[PDB]
């Protein structure tokens, strides 16, 4: 735990070799109280977060941290709220300018990478401080797939089968492990969350997103769509 | 941006910032190469955290032109922007001479992307070193460039967690007549020197490099290997 | 038009110009230098557009004495006639090009004299006598006829006062009178003005 | 201490010292006087003077025809807005033919006072101002601040003890729109009057005019000028 | 682009910076002028002489002109800077005005290039000192000092360097009209000057004159030798 | 010292210098909007703190477009600029896709504008806190409110300065998905006088704006009569 | 540490108040109006008798009917010497006239506070000028004096005292000036004050003075002519 | 931002340049370099400090670069860096030729060098090279020359020098056998295997641990030459007998 | 035309293990000739040679402009440049002015520096590489050349074959062109040696 200089004040290296800057961005994404689930199926790929609305004045529609990138691209967002919608306007700007210039859609792999790279920038110059959110990418490719995305503040990004994002990020990943050691797929998310947080929320507590081989385009479960999984 | 340097001399005469960033590197994950007669291996520690991660998603061994490939220890992130610009600079030195960039001419350029960072106005050293190899003039190449930008060209190394320990191995088990199928072992078992536990084919990666090309080995050739 | 004409010898460089300064149908000034000393050794002589001639030689003449301050020691004849040309190379496909054609003549210790010959499209091109303007054209071949690599500077101010009496009569030009200098190893020196 | 320095650091209470630091500038300055009645909007100020051999500073500076100002602070940064604020009067009459709203014109004093106000390494503008002006909305009285805000004011005083002449300004502004020109001057000349000292008075050294009105472009009054409007104060 | 202040005030009205360039020119070599009759002189100390290096390489006395030579002291890599600057001015000026500079005219221009360097973002003043000798075209021989403040004057004699106010003292009590009555007696002055501070007087001594119209001269180890010798 | 920066996150992950731009704005008047069957309604409890200052000065009531009014609250200055922002937008949204611009739209646009200004240390952020409401027949009654950090959400009904945690409870007790812009008026104004303090932060006065169909998509000042009844309705029912 | 734009606590810029402080250590400067003209006299201040008198200018000439003394940090004044020269030439090739005194004054006073370190651009000046200048002239409205600080504050005098003695001065110089003064009067009461306010004892050479009168064109007092007023 | 801000090129209260004086404390830990000239050439001798086992031997030498025709230069401190001023000085000598025509005398390529040296020592806010160069070259205004530069950007002409480890001891013992005019090649390179006996802390010298070029004329050619293993070992040898 | 401004011919060709450069010496404007020695062929390596027509000016400039880049390209890497990289260089720089081109039309000659291999190849003056087995012709009398090169040339000839066919090919080329002439120089690259020869030559 040494300290030398300004290396907890800006992204500079502390005798360890550590980046103080960008390990204490990463206690700003639990600052928001959510927990994020993202799950990849065989032929589908879900995205489920908490969906807490604490002022009864507070328009819910409005309240959402699943957001559309593109047409077959969605992601489910962790951390502080301005960052996240920065961020998710910069994933969109990206994903239309990839189309754009090369005439195809972006791979989910190759999106999540271009928003770590941008991510890695604010690790290395002193003026700016790194996003305080996590991003998490679904997406099916036509060659390989359902693909499940995620980067953090660091500027690091992977592929993965299920992963979280928040405060019950450790309980989360512990659920999913014995999982993996559409309708499944779906449940599983849900009960992990439900089982890290103990609630067994309704419909309207959590939201989804989806994206299956059959239908590609990204989709946002109703709240008779949300009740039929919790029915079940 | 600050335009001033974040690195500066000490009253001792040293950049702390970079044996800073060199500390990041001693404690990345371990990598080794080694140079064979007829070729060069380059072979890395890609232990995941859990198995939710697709291991096969991201790639720490990775190739800049047919005949040059990049292995890294330290910071994930920071490997990445240096694998784009290895690539933009390999790409950049074709489009003038219509030849394909050698090796040393590719540790160079990148060596100096590295040292500007070291003195430029508002940044960071790279937390990273690479080891770069490559195939050019019927010759193998092997080379390690740190932090500083400073390059020096190998035998074989090893670099990440454990490097004292991996070089102590490599003195005593290379020799220069040492064939590449022979290398790929001995890259292989510096790596199990210091490994945790159960080294399969999808937890280190593998890439070679020889007349033919620089190439990921696949999971099912590791397999054999093992 | 103007007249420059330069004959080198075994140690020596013997350079002329007319001393005409014209302004359309009128002759404002009949003792003009068109000369201009580079260093303790070396001559310019430069013709062309009004104004840029002067501009040039004098962006030239600072330059070349700014090295010897800098340095101590002076330019060579040959690495000024090269730094002379990129500089006037330089500009030819710039906005604002300089139309002059010069003569550049030194004396080298270790190299001995020297005569360049350089266009406006700064062409550089070193030679044993060279010429320039529509005098030239008269002149080139008297050169051409009598100069000998040996030959001395005696026989050399003969062969050049053969050229200027030669634009005495066959050219339209009224040019009365020349200037005329020599460069050898005890530097630049004033001879008596070639007039009729 | 780590707060008051930058006026990009915001301190643990809201606020920003350096912001509040150049407010002090403008207090003190010397007060100065802005009252409207219907028909006339008129300034007074207190000229200070350095030492007995020196002449007193100008307060009261020309804007345009249908606006005046009169500043409290730092006088380089009063000449800088002052050249900013004719600026934007004459090309409004370049444009579009006619004087520019005396109200709008303070809006851009505020858009441009507050850019500073927010970026490392500049400071906020340390002057206060008293405009007066007449456009198609009648007589105004509006004051600018050093922290970007200004208010639309019946009457107004700033500078050194300005709370005195502020608090004779509230007791007798019910009277000022059916005030006449001459009856309007005295009211701001009693006010400036209440925050000097008890032994010194009002003279025609120490004191500026500046009127505008319906049908008066703004004027200034200097010395002897000031003598028919001294004439008459109990 | 750095933009910083590093020449600011401080609470008494002092600019700390350009006091600290003050402190590299005292611990600079001893540098003497002496503005003689029909000649100038320049002295400087060559402290610390070596017998393997090339003492024509690190000449503290350098020519800016035919007419213009100049001395300095404090920060050897700045005055190089500083002399590049005057070169490329004095040619400057022999091209707008097809006139040799006078000595003052480059002194304003020297003096002026350090004070815009005492008030500029980025920058940090010139750590030296300088003395400008030379001939205008009348005749008149000039002696000029400029510091790393800005500021400079016209002398009859000074000293810069280590031991300035040393030699300085001398040269009061040493500098009449019976001193400089002819060119010998002028350099003698500025030996004996340089003698006051200058350690193992002879060979540490680095003298030049400049005579009316002619081009700098640099005396020889046994032609300062010759001198010493008389004194 | 880990709060002197923008760019600078302290050890729990926070960003400082944001929340004290927010402490700002809880140490200012109260502004409420509320969102009806068919508009919006903005009250503010303008402070006067001087008696000079004329009846209508410094309002905290703007119109950044025809059919989008903006409620502010803390630093005058900065919410000044933030409606000069707002206008920008809608001016130039409008000269690109030839149509007035949605009202979520130019809430998010101007949140990432604030948003802009919580990352560096070369700026600081906006000590500010507004609310945007408009009225359209396609999108029928919006209301959104943006903070200092840049976080913009949509409401039925908000409440902010000082007394906001007071006046969300008397904005709950209400019907506005029911209501009109008419009858949400007198409730508005009623609630703004209730949460208002007597001793402390005494002279205030009541600002009130509203945009829907009464209004035929127009935000504008609420008329006089009809501010005068809600103010008469207020008093009397206090 | 703070940025050189920083309001104190009392509402002062810090740079600025200590740029006032720096030219109290400057050497003092009379200036007196009357109708007859205008009279300047600044001490010259010699340090050494090496030093040559006249290669100190503390007074100079902005233009035919204005003159100019400064005080403080000298060769920060000379920036806004030429700045003071180019505006009263350009206002004289754009309107065919002269200048007033009081308008050069203000362009002049302009630059006091145009300096910064972050949104400034390539040349701006990182700190304030640390200098008092005294501009004396004639125009339309007769005899003028006008005195400027590093603050940018601008103001005509009767008779105003700047440099190290600028308290005791400005009480000799209330206590002795009275409207009718004459010019011959203004020239004698200025030296009196600078002879009893120097530590050094005032001559024909440690001293400068110019007059301004209506008609006469800048002129600055020669060794003859200043001898003549010592007695 | 002030706060950050290191503060390079300022001066401290006793007029020293702090950056400057540091980064000379870096050189004096680098491998030794040392510079003879001689009347028929000139020669760099430098301890190499690249010697583990498993370094591959792929390139002309560690520390000597050629800068042109006609010069060569060894640098002590921080590699890096070296790398920038090395190619910094081949750019200013071809930028010269393609001017002039001509070599640039090896001195003007110095002066320019350190130029740049100084510029990083007064304005821009970055830390200065860590960097002492060593040059050798022959111009036809001076001949056989060596140079070394410092990071302040000050640079002398000498007879003979050392930078980097020991330098210090290394000029003693040039002042007490380096022979003015008397000097050969031959001589040179006895002294500088003397004086790098003597400078390095491992008793037994070794070939492998040095690098020798030199830089001579033949038929108005310069020839500038890494000396081969078996010559320095020749040259090792010959020293063991002295 | 600015090409035939100065004139000029230059032309490579290829033998059996070695090439052959030759040139016309010819200085002239327009009609004028200034002087007959004037440099157009120059070397860029041991076995390697760029002859350049065109303007003259630019002529200078091009040769003067590689060899900056070569020179550096060569401390760079420590070896010798071949050939093929050679013409992508000049190409790369001809490329550079591509609305503002050097009016100079480059011919390469050599021989790889470690498997001693010929190579011939021409640009144009944007420059549009052209590798050719046979022969290269550039300047104002290049018809002329491809004439005598089409009839001449011969697969594997020997140095003394292949000079004698480049000199018939050169000298009966010039005499058919009026600003082309005043001598000629003929370059032989081989192995171990290289041969320059000053042919006898019509001086008209």
């Amino acid at each position: 735990g040494s300290s030398a200089g300004f290396d907890r004040h800006i992204t500079i290296f502390s005798p360890e070799g550590r980046l103080y800057q960008v390990e204490y961005a990463f206690k700003a994404i639990n600052q928001g109280g959510l927990t994020s689930v993202a799950v990849r199926g065989k032929d589908c790929a879900v995205i489920v977060t908490q969906k807490k609305v604490p002022d009864k004045l507070l328009d819910s529609s409005t309240v959402t941290h699943l957001f559309k990138i593109t047409e077959n691209i969605g992601c489910v967002m962790t951390g502080m709220t301005a960052d996240s919608r920065s961020q998710v306007q910069r994933a969109r700007y990206e994903a239309a300018n990839w189309k754009y210039k090369y005439g195809y859609e972006i791979p989910v792999d190759m999106l999540c990478k271009r928003i770590a790279d941008i991510s890695q920038v604010y690790t290395q110059n002193a003026e700016m401080r790194p996003l305080g959110c996590c991003m998490i990418l679904i997406g099916i490719d036509e060659e390989q797939g359902p693909q499940v995305y995620k980067c953090d503040p660091a500027g690091y990004y992977c592929g993965f089968k299920a992963t979280a994002a928040g405060v019950k990020q450790t309980e989360s990943t512990s659920f999913l492990e014995k999982k993996v050691k559409f309708e499944q797929t779906v449940e599983t998310a849900i009960t992990c969350l439900s089982t890290v947080l103990s609630i067994d929320f309704k419909p309207s507590e959590i939201e989804v997103g989806v994206v299956t081989v059959e239908n590609p385009k990204f989709r946002i479960l109703s709240e008779a769509e949300i009740d039929a999984h919790l029915v079940a | 941006g600050y335009s001033f340097s974040l690195t500066t001399f000490s009253p001792s005469g040293k950049l702390v910032q970079i044996e800073y960033a060199l500390a990041a590197v001693a404690g990345g994950a371990p990598s080794v190469g080694i140079k064979a007669a007829n070729g060069v291996v380059l072979a890395t520690e890609k232990k995941q955290k859990s198995i939710l991660y697709d291991e096969r998603s991201v790639h720490k061994v990775e190739p800049i032109t047919k005949h040059i490939g990049l292995v890294y220890s330290g910071m994930g992130p920071d490997y990445r922007v240096l694998v784009h610009r290895a690539r933009k600079l390999a790409q950049q030195y074709y489009l003038v001479y219509q030849e394909p960039i050698p090796t040393a001419q590719l540790v160079q350029r990148v060596a100096s992307v590295m040292q500007e960072y070291t003195q430029s106005g508002g940044v960071r050293p790279f937390g990273v070193s690479l080891l770069i190899c490559g195939w050019n003039e019927g010759r193998p190449y092997l080379f390690q460039s740190d932090p500083s930008g400073a390059y020096f060209a190998w035998k074989a190394t090893a670099m990440g967690k454990n490097y004292v320990n991996g070089k102590t191995f490599l003195e005593k088990r290379y020799n220069e007549d040492l064939e590449l199928e022979d290398a790929i072992h001995t890259a292989i078992l510096t790596l199990k020197e210091s490994f945790e536990g159960q080294m399969t084919e999808d937890n280190i990666e593998v890439g070679i490099c020889n007349e033919a090309g620089f190439r990921r080995l696949t999971p099912t050739e590791v397999k054999d290997y093992l | 038009m103007e007249y420059l004409i330069g004959i080198q010898g075994p140690d020596y460089v013997l350079v002329a110009s007319d001393q005409v300064a014209a302004s359309s149908i009128v002759q404002m000034k009949d003792d003009h230098d068109k000369m201009f000393k580079m260093s303790e050794k070396i001559l310019l002589l430069c013709v062309g557009e009004a104004g840029d001639t002067v501009q040039f030689a004098e962006y030239i003449q600072k330059n070349v004495q700014l090295y010897k301050m800098r340095n101590g020691y002076e330019l060579s004849p040959t690495a000024a006639a090269n730094f002379t040309r990129r500089n006037l190379a330089d500009c030819l496909r710039s906005r604002t090009p300089y139309h002059v054609n010069l003569l550049l003549a030194g004396y080298d210790e270790h190299e001995g004299p020297a005569l360049y010959y350089m266009d406006y499209l700064a062409a550089l091109a070193k030679a044993p006598f060279a010429a320039h303007g529509y005098g030239a054209f008269l002149t080139l071949s008297i050169l051409d006829r009598y100069y000998t690599p040996t030959i001395s500077r005696e026989r050399a101010v003969e062969l050049l006062r053969k050229c200027l009496e030669e634009l005495q009569k066959r050219f339209i030009l009224n040019l009365p009178t020349f200037s005329v200098r020599i460069i050898d190893k005890n530097g630049i020196h004033d001879l008596d003005n070639i007039s009729f | 201490n780590q707060y008051d320095n930058d006026v990009t650091v915001w301190s643990p209470q809201g606020r920003i010292h350096q912001i509040e630091y150049a407010m002090e500038a403008v207090k003190q300055g010397s007060a100065t006087v802005g009252l409207k009645s219907k028909t006339h909007a008129v300034l007074v100020a207190l000229k200070r003077a350095q030492s007995e051999l020196a002449a007193h500073q100008k307060k009261i500076l020309h804007v345009d025809n249908h606006i005046g100002i009169s500043i409290a602070g730092l006088t380089a940064d009063a000449r800088l807005l002052c050249n900013f604020m004719r600026q934007e009067c004459l090309d409004s009459r370049f444009v579009f033919d006619r004087p520019l709203p005396v109200s709008r014109l303070v809006s851009l004093i505020g858009s441009k006072t507050q850019i500073p106000t927010q970026r490392y390494g500049r400071r906020p503008y340390g002057v206060g101002l008293l405009i007066a002006g007449y456009d198609d909305m009648g007589p105004h009285i509006f004051q600018t601040c050093p922290s970007a805000n200004y208010f639309d004011c019946r009457a107004m005083s700033i500078g050194a003890r300005s709370q005195s002449a502020r608090t004779y300004l509230e007791r007798h502004m019910s009277g000022f729109m059916e005030c006449n020109l001459n009856e309007l001057v005295k009211h701001g000349l009693r006010a400036l009057r209440e925050t000097l000292p008890a032994e010194q008075d009002l003279t025609t050294k120490n004191v500026s005019i500046g009127i505008v009105g319906k049908d008066l472009e703004f004027t200034i009054y200097d010395d002897d000028d000031v003598s028919p409007f001294l004439e008459g104060l109990e | 682009s750095y933009d910083r202040a590093i020449t600011v005030f401080s609470p008494d009205g002092h600019l700390f910076q350009v006091e600290y360039a003050q402190e590299a020119v005292k611990k600079g070599s001893t540098a003497v002028g002496v503005r003689g009759k029909d000649i100038v002189v320049l002295g400087v100390e060559k402290k610390s002489v070596a017998k393997l290096q090339d003492e024509r390489t690190v000449r503290k006395i350098c020519a800016l002109d035919d007419n213009v030579c100049m001395a300095f002291a404090g920060l050897t890599a700045d005055a190089r800077i500083v002399i590049n600057r005057a070169r490329v001015e004095c040619q400057s000026h022999r091209l707008t005005v097809e006139d040799p500079v006078t000595v003052e005219y480059i002194t304003r221009y020297i003096a002026s290039l350090k004070q815009r360097y005492t008030q500029s973002n980025g920058r940090r003043p010139f750590g030296i000192s300088a003395l400008i000798v030379g001939f205008d075209f009348d005749g008149t021989p000039r002696l000029y000092q400029t510091d790393p403040s800005g500021t400079y004057h016209a002398w009859k004699a000074n000293a810069i360097g280590r031991g300035a106010k040393s030699v300085r003292e001398f040269l009061e009590k040493n500098y009449t009209d019976e001193a400089i009555e002819t060119d010998d007696l002028t350099i003698k002055l500025v030996i004996k000057a340089l003698l006051e501070v200058v350690q193992s007087g002879g060979k540490n001594i680095e003298l030049a004159v400049m005579r009316r119209d002619q081009p700098l001269k640099i005396l020889n180890p046994e032609e300062i030798e010759k001198y010493v010798a008389e004194i | 010292g880990y709060d002197l920066s923008a760019s600078t996150f302290s050890p729990d992950g926070r960003v400082f210098q944001v929340e004290y731009a927010m402490k700002a704005v809880e140490n200012s008047s109260t502004a409420i909007g509320i969102r009806c069957k068919d508009g919006v309604v903005f009250g503010v409890e303008k402070l006067v703190l001087s008696k000079l200052y004329e009846e209508g000065s410094n309002k905290r009531l703007f119109n950044v477009d025809r059919h989008v009014g903006m409620a502010v609250a803390g630093l005058l200055a900065d919410a000044r600029s933030l409606a000069d922002i707002a206008r920008e937008e809608a001016s130039n949204f409008r000269s690109n896709f030839g149509y007035n611009i949605p009202l979520k739209h130019l809430a998010d646009r101007v949140a990432m504008y604030v948003h802009a200004y919580t990352l560096y240390s070369a700026v600081r952020p906006f000590g500010c806190s507004f609310m945007l409401g408009s009225y359209s027949v396609n999108d029928g009654a919006q209301l959104y409110m943006i903070d200092p950090s840049g976080v913009s959400y949509g409401y039925w009904g908000c409440a902010i300065g000082k007394a906001r945690q007071a006046a969300k409870t008397e904005i709950e007790k209400l019907q506005m998905k029911e209501m009109t812009c008419r009858d949400i008026v007198k409730e508005v104004a009623k609630i703004i006088y209730i949460v208002h303090d007597e001793v402390k932060d005494k002279a205030f006065e009541l600002e009130l704006s509203w945009v829907g169909e009464i209004t035929k998509g127009r935000h504008e000042i609420v008329p006089k009569d009809i501010r005068e009844e809600a103010e008469k309705y207020a008093k009397e029912s206090l | 540490d703070r940025g050189v734009n920083t309001f104190s606590p009392e509402g002062r810029l810090f740079q600025v108040e200590y740029a006032i402080e720096a030219i109290k250590l400057g050497s003092t400067a009379i200036g007196i109006q009357t109708s007859e003209g205008v009279c300047l006299a600044v001490e010259k201040r010699i340090t050494s008798p090496l030093m040559e008198p006249s290669s100190i200018e503390k007074i100079v000439e902005i233009d035919a009917h204005i003159g100019c003394a400064m005080s403080g940090l000298i060769a920060d004044a000379k920036t806004l010497i030429d700045k003071a020269r180019v505006e009263t030439q350009n206002h004289w090739f754009t309107y065919n006239e002269t200048m007033t005194v009081e308008s050069v004054t203000q362009a002049v006073s302009n630059l006091a506070l145009q300096f910064g370190e972050e949104d400034a651009d390539p040349g701006a000046m990182s700190r304030p000028f640390g200098v008092a200048l005294l501009f004396g002239g004639v125009d339309e409205k007769g005899p003028q004096l006008f005195h400027m600080d590093p603050s940018g504050t601008f103001v005509q005098c009767d008779a105003r005292a700047i440099g190290s003695a600028s308290e005791g001065a400005q009480s000799s110089l209330q206590e002795v000036y009275h409207k009718s003064m004459t010019l011959k009067e203004a020239i004698k009461s200025s030296l009196i004050i600078l002879k009893q306010v120097m530590e050094e004892k005032l001559n024909a050479t440690n001293i400068e003075l110019a007059t301004v009168q209506p008609g006469q064109n800048f002129h600055m007092f020669t060794k003859e002519e200043l001898e003549e007023v010592i007695k | 931002s002030r706060r950050y801000d290191s503060r390079t090129t300022i001066f401290s209260p006793e007029g020293r340049l702090y950056q400057v004086e540091y980064a000379m404390e870096a050189i004096g830990h680098a491998g030794t370099c040392l510079g003879i000239l001689a009347n028929d050439g000139v020669l760099l001798a430098a301890e190499r400090r690249n010697i583990h086992k498993l370094l591959d031997e792929v390139f002309f030498s560690e520390k000597i670069y050629k800068l042109n025709e006609d010069m060569a230069c060894s640098v002590a401190g921080i590699t890096s860096d070296a790398n920038v001023l090395t190619n910094e000085l081949r750019l200013i000598a071809q930028r010269y030729l393609l001017q002039y025509q001509e070599p640039i005398p090896c001195e003007q390529l110095v002066t320019a060098l350190c130029d740049i040296k100084q510029a990083y020592t007064q304005f821009g806010g970055k830390r200065p090279f860590g960097v002492s160069l060593l040059y050798i070259g022959w111009d036809k205004h001076y001949g056989f020359q060596l140079y070394q530069s410092d990071p302040s950007g000050n640079y002398g002409g000498w007879k003979a020098t050392c930078i980097g480890n020991n330098s210090a001891a290394a000029v003693s013992m040039l002042k007490q056998d380096y022979k003015e005019g008397e000097m050969t090649l031959k001589s040179a390179l006895a002294l500088a295997i003397k004086v790098l006996n003597k400078t390095m802390d491992v008793s037994k010298l070794s070939a492998e641990k040095v690098e020798i070029a030199t830089l001579t004329r033949e038929n108005g050619k310069t020839v500038i030459r890494v000396l081969k293993q078996k010559e320095v070992e020749q040259l090792i040898k010959n020293h063991e007998e002295e | 035309s600015i090409m035939s401004y100065n004139g000029g011919a230059v032309m490579a060709m290829k033998g059996k293990n070695c090439v052959a450069i030759a040139a016309d010496r010819r200085f002239g404007i327009q009609a004028q000739m200034v002087t007959t020695d004037f440099q157009k062929i120059f070397p860029m390596g041991d076995r390697l040679y760029i002859g350049l027509a065109g303007l003259a000016t630019d002529v200078q400039t091009v040769a003067q402009r590689l060899k900056f880049r070569l020179n550096l390209y060569e401390l760079k890497e420590g070896r010798q440049i071949k050939p093929y990289t050679l013409m992508s260089m000049v190409a790369n720089l001809l490329y550079e002015k591509r609305f503002g081109p050097y009016y100079t039309e480059p011919v390469i000659a050599g021989l790889d520096p470690k498997t001693f291999k010929p190579f011939i190849c021409s640009l144009d003056l944007i420059g549009c590489p052209m590798v050719t087995d046979d022969f290269v012709v550039s300047g104002t009398c290049s018809e002329q050349m491809y004439g005598m090169c089409e009839s001449l040339w011969e697969p594997n000839m020997d140095p003394e074959h292949l000079f004698e066919t480049i000199s018939q090919a050169m000298l009966n080329a010039v005499d058919r062109d009026a600003v082309s002439g005043m001598g000629v120089i003929v370059h032989i690259i081989e192995k171990d040696k290289i041969t320059t020869r000053t042919l006898k030559a019509r001086m008209d």
